[PDB]
């Protein structure tokens, strides 16, 4: 997250942290809990992996740097990526992933809740992104979940942005014109959540951009709601 | 992965 704060406890508590542990453990990308055994994620952050052993997810952490050898973590029992999704092209970078064991919630482990079917983004002002990833181009991975406060753009204006690349009905944009606070590398697959009547809900997954906040070029985020029938179809049918 | 993409390695 570039221009963001430092976030304190129970603030994000569907946010988590997909890691992986080969030799060495890393955080790779995040991941919004939707239900007690099911994480939101971008597709993306499966291309290039090894088979789904590697990876802890750590939920109701704030600071990766609190992580000790005994923190528990929850373990991958099936991942879904979306059947039409395709890397080079890009389109429907969403993932559901199915832990081995339900978790049960407290204030700083709960799901986020999601969108209805049908749903314009225009009733949505108070957005924000949240992440461990870089904090500028070039940057590093940061310890304590960084926040941002992020204007969603229409697809229209969006488009402008990105030739030659088509900004759909199914994804949402979100940035400054004069840049300087986005998500960034290691922001993947995070949620962009928006409060609306004192209540907070998954309006996008973190998935592309050009570089990270630069002027002009808004980050691009897969739109969980043209997603819902897919997100039910899928978790329905597995449990 | 794209390097549009936010992955560590796209
Ligand atoms: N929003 C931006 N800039 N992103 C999305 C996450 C991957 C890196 C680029």
């Amino acid at each position: 997250i570039v221009g963001g704060t430092n976030s304190s406890w129970g603030e994000w508590p569907w946010q988590v942290s997909l890691q992986v542990k080969l030799t060495a453990q890393r955080h790779l990308c995040g991941g919004s809990l939707i239900g007690h055994q099911w994480v939101l994620t971008a597709a993306h952050c499966f291309d290039g992996l090894p088979l789904q052993d590697v990876w802890r997810i750590y939920s109701g952490i704030l600071n990766l740097s609190d992580i000790t050898k005994d923190t528990p973590f929850s373990q991958i029992k099936e991942i879904i990526i979306h059947q039409n999704y395709k890397v080079s092209e890009g389109n429907h970078d969403i993932a559901l992933i199915k832990l081995q064991a339900p978790l049960n919630y407290t204030e700083f482990q709960k799901p986020i809740s999601l969108p209805s079917k049908g749903d314009t983004s225009t009733i949505y002002t108070n957005c924000w992104v949240t992440g461990w990833g870089f904090s500028k181009e070039k940057g590093e991975i940061q310890n304590i979940l960084q926040k941002v406060n992020i204007p969603l753009v229409t697809n229209e204006e969006c488009q402008k942005r990105y030739q030659d690349y088509k900004i759909t009905q199914r994804m949402v944009c979100a940035g400054y014109k004069e840049g300087g606070k986005d998500a960034c590398k290691g922001d993947s697959g995070g949620p962009l959540v928006c409060k609306h009547n004192g209540m907070w809900r998954l309006v996008g997954i973190t998935s592309w951009g050009e570089g990270c906040a630069r002027r002009e070029q808004p980050g691009v985020y897969t739109k969980v709601a043209e997603y819902m029938d897919w997100i039910l179809e899928k978790t329905q049918s597995s449990d | 992965c794209p390097a549009r993409f936010a992955a560590l390695w796209c």
